[PDB]
RNA sequence: GAGGCAGUAACAAUAUAUGUAUAGAUAUAGACUAGGGUUUUCAAUUUAUUGAAGUGAAUCGGUGUUAUAUAAAA
RNA sequence: UUUAACCGUACCUAUACCGCAUCAGGUGUCUUUGUAUCAUAACAAAUAUUUUAAAUUAAAGUAAGUAAGGGAAUUCGGCAAAUUAGAUCUGUAACUUUGGGAUAAAGAUUGGCUCUAGCAUGCUAGAACUUUUACUAUGUAAGGAAUCUGACUGUUUAUU
RNA sequence: GAUUCCUACUGUCCCUACUUACAAUUUUGUGAAACCACGAGACAAGGGAACGGGCUUGUUAUUUAUCAGCGGGGAAAGAA
RNA sequence: GAUACAUUUAGGAGAAUACUACUCUUUUAAGCAGAACUGUAAGAAUGAAGGUGUAUGCCGACAUUUUGAGGUUACUGCUU
C-alpha cells in the first residue's frame, strides 16, 4: 500500500495540490511498483491518475 | 423470500435532539427503529447512496421523509449467517403511498 | 450562584436544624381536600338538555378530550380542581363534618362543548359546515 | 540557518558523528554482549550550545 | 523505598455492506533573516529503531571601504 | 585560454524557535484571487489537517434571547443592561481669549419599477404606477443645566 | 478627573417565569495533588488551662454494608 | 404487629425518572377521517403607468381567476 508516495510525487509533476489528485482503485496493482518520475508520466497518459 | 417498502420520516424520530449533531444521530435512531419492527436481532446495514442522501443538507438539517426497500442477504464473514440491507428508492410525492410487499 | 439561601444556621448549636429549607425531590405526594360540590350526575351516551338552550348535545367536546378520547359510561361533574393528572385513580367518600350551611338552588344555563386544542369557535359540527358552506 | 561560518560547520559535523549506538559487529564479542551506549542525546530534548 | 484519600479530580473521544473511493467538519496561505542541526529522501521492522544516499557557482551572500587610534550578511 | 582562488548552499515559520512540555503567551521584513457606490465588517476561492460511548427527563453553574402593568420605589452610587446613531434638506442660543461654542439643541425625507430633464457621460434634480411601507443582516454619538480642581497636545509606579 | 438635579430609557426592583448551547448527571481510555497523633456513631449539663470527639451522671441512631447534593462544626488548610 | 400467598424472568411504552426505583403490559408504523396552526402554493391565462418599431412582435414592478388554497401532526378513531 504505497499510496502516500504516489500522492506526493504526482503533486510535484503537475504543480498542483494533494487534494485534487484522484487515484483509480481499478488499477491498484500498477501504483504499488512506482519508484521514478518517469513511470508516473505514463500513468497520467493512461488516465489512472487524473486531476480534479 | 419477500421484499418490503416502508416510508420513514426522520422529522418525527429526531424531534428534540441537539441540532449540532442532527444528521449523525439520525442514523443511530434509524437502526434501532427497524429492530423494533423486525423482531430478528442479526444486524442492519445501509447502502452508500442512502447514507449520502441523509447528509445532503448538512449536520444541522435533515430532510423530512424517505422511501426505502429492505431485503435479507448473506453475510460476508460466514456463508450460513445472514444480514439485512437497506436501499434508497426515488419518489417525488408521498401522498397516498402505502407499505407494500414485493 | 443566586437561587439559594444564604445562611444555614448560627455558630451555636453546631449542627444543621431540620427546619431550614433544603433542596430535594418534589411531587408524587398524597393529599386530601374537602368540600367539593356535586353539580351533575348522568350517563355519557345520553344527550343533556337544559332550559335556556334550544340545541341538545353530548358531553364530549369536538375532537375528544385531550389525551383521553370520548366518554362511553356514567360520569359525575363537580366543581373545582382535583388532585393529579388525567387517567389516574381517585377515591370519593362522604363528609366528616356536620352542620353544613344551607344555600340556594343551582340553575345551570348551558355547558360548553368547543374544542380544547386550539382557539375553537364552533359548538357542534353542523355549525362548522354551515359556516364554510362546504 | 543556511549561513554558517567555517568553525560552526566543522564543529557540527563532529557532533553528528559521536551520536550513534554500538555497532553490531562488536556486540557479538563476549566483552560487549549486553552493554549498550549511555551517552546518546535527542535533538528536541537537549541543546548542543554551539551558537 | 512504599500507603490512605482513589481508579477519585482533570483531560481525549467524524459517517457509510466494499474504501488507494463517496461524503461531512475545523483552520487564510507562501517566501528571506535571527534561532534549531540531520529532523531531508528511501528501505526494513513497529511523530518510533537500524542502515544507505543526498548539498556542485567568473556574474547568490561573506572575504573590500568607512560612521569624525579595535565598529555593518538591511 | 588545463584563465578567474577560500567558506556556506539539505530541511522547519510554528506540533522542527524561547517560556523545564506536542503550552490559548511572545517574536524583524515582504507577497496574496472574486462580489462588495466612502469604507469597515462578513462570505466564498486556493492550500493544509481529521476517524466512531449514551440523549425530548435532574438540581445548582458559564454564555445568549424574550417578557403583561408600573418606571430608579433597588442601591454608598442608574454598578449592569436599554434608548440615540448612516446620508440629504431647513434651523442653531447664553457665553467668549472674537479664533470658537457647533456635527449644538429641534424638525422633515429614504423601497421597487417605467420614464422625463441637464452635460461633465456617469453623476444630480423632478414626475407617474404599486405594496402586511423602506440606512438598520453586518457596522453606527443618550441629551441638557450647574460646582471644585488642572490651562491645552504629552508622560508615569512591567504584576492591586 | 471628583459632585448634585431635570428629559428619554429600561427585569435594578415590585415578583419572577419560559427556550437553546457548553460543562455536570451515565459509559470507555490515560491516571495526579494538598492533608493525615488516634479517630472505631452522635447530643444535654458538670467540673477543668474559666467555649470537650474521648473524663463524670443522664438521653439516644442503625435498609447487604449505597449514589447524587450542601456549606452548621472539625476554635478546617495555606505562611517560625 | 396480624391474615392470606411465593422463593416469581426476558423486550417495549409513560401518567414515572440524575443512575436505581416506580405504574402497566402482548402489535410495530404507514395512509385516511375528525379537530387545529399558518393566510392564498407551483404552473397557466387575462391585464398593467409605459417604452421601442413595425416582426400585430419584443421588455415591464405589480393586480385578478383557477383558491378560505397549498403545507404540517410534541391530540383521538379507523383500514390493510
Ligand atoms: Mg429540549
Ligand atoms: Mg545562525
Ligand atoms: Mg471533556
Ligand atoms: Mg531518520
Ligand atoms: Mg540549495
Ligand atoms: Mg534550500
Ligand atoms: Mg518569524
Ligand atoms: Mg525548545
Ligand atoms: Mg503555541
Ligand atoms: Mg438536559
Ligand atoms: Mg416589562
Ligand atoms: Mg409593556
Ligand atoms: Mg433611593
Ligand atoms: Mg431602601
Ligand atoms: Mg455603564
Ligand atoms: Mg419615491
Ligand atoms: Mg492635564
Ligand atoms: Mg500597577
Ligand atoms: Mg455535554
Ligand atoms: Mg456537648
Ligand atoms: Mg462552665
Ligand atoms: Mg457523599
Ligand atoms: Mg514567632
Ligand atoms: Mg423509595
Amino acid at each position: 500500500n504505497k499510496s502516500e508516495k504516489a500522492r506526493s510525487m504526482a503533486a510535484k509533476v503537475l504543480n498542483c495540490g494533494k487534494n485534487k489528485i484522484w487515484l483509480d482503485p481499478s488499477g491498484k496493482e500498477q501504483i504499488n511498483q512506482v519508484s521514478t518520475r518517469e513511470q508516473i508520466r505514463q500513468l497520467i497518459d493512461d488516465n489512472v491518475i487524473i486531476k480534479k | 423470500n419477500k421484499m418490503m417498502e416502508i416510508t420513514v420520516n426522520l422529522g418525527k424520530l429526531t424531534k428534540g435532539c441537539n441540532w449540532t449533531k442532527k444528521a449523525s444521530i439520525a442514523i443511530k435512531k434509524f437502526r434501532s427503529h427497524l429492530k423494533k419492527m423486525l423482531k430478528t436481532d442479526e444486524k442492519i446495514t445501509i447502502q452508500k447512496d442512502l447514507n449520502k442522501y441523509i447528509f445532503s443538507k448538512g449536520l444541522t438539517k435533515v430532510p423530512r421523509r424517505v422511501r426505502i426497500k429492505v431485503e435479507r442477504i448473506a453475510d460476508k464473514d460466514n456463508a450460513e449467517l445472514n444480514v439485512i440491507k437497506c436501499s434508497h428508492v426515488l419518489v417525488g410525492n408521498f401522498k397516498g403511498l402505502k407499505t407494500e410487499i414485493i | 450562584g443566586i437561587r439559594k439561601v444564604a445562611c444555614i444556621g448560627a455558630w451555636h448549636p453546631s449542627r444543621v436544624m431540620t427546619t431550614v429549607a433544603r433542596a430535594g425531590g418534589k411531587g408524587f405526594h398524597r393529599r386530601t381536600e374537602i368540600n367539593k360540590k356535586v353539580y351533575m350526575i348522568g350517563h355519557g351516551n345520553e344527550k343533556i338538555k337544559t332550559e335556556y338552550d334550544l340545541t341538545k348535545k353530548f358531553i364530549t367536546p369536538m375532537g375528544g378530550f385531550p389525551h383521553y378520547g370520548q366518554i362511553k359510561n356514567e360520569f359525575i361533574m363537580l366543581k373545582g380542581a382535583i388532585v393529579g393528572p388525567s387517567k389516574r385513580v381517585v377515591t370519593l367518600r362522604k363528609s366528616l363534618l356536620k352542620n353544613q350551611k344551607k344555600n340556594e338552588d343551582l340553575v345551570i344555563k348551558f355547558v360548553d362543548t368547543s374544542s380544547k386544542i386550539g382557539n375553537g369557535r364552533f359548538q357542534t359540527t353542523e355549525e362548522k359546515r354551515a359556516f364554510y358552506g362546504i | 540557518g543556511s549561513r554558517k561560518t567555517e568553525i560552526i560547520k566543522t564543529r557540527l559535523v563532529r557532533a553528528r558523528r559521536s551520536n550513534r549506538a554500538i555497532p553490531a559487529w562488536k556486540s557479538e564479542l563476549p566483552e560487549f554482549k549486553d552493554k549498550y551506549n549511555m551517552k546518546r542525546r535527542h535533538w528536541r530534548a537537549k541543546k548542543l550550545k554551539i551558537y
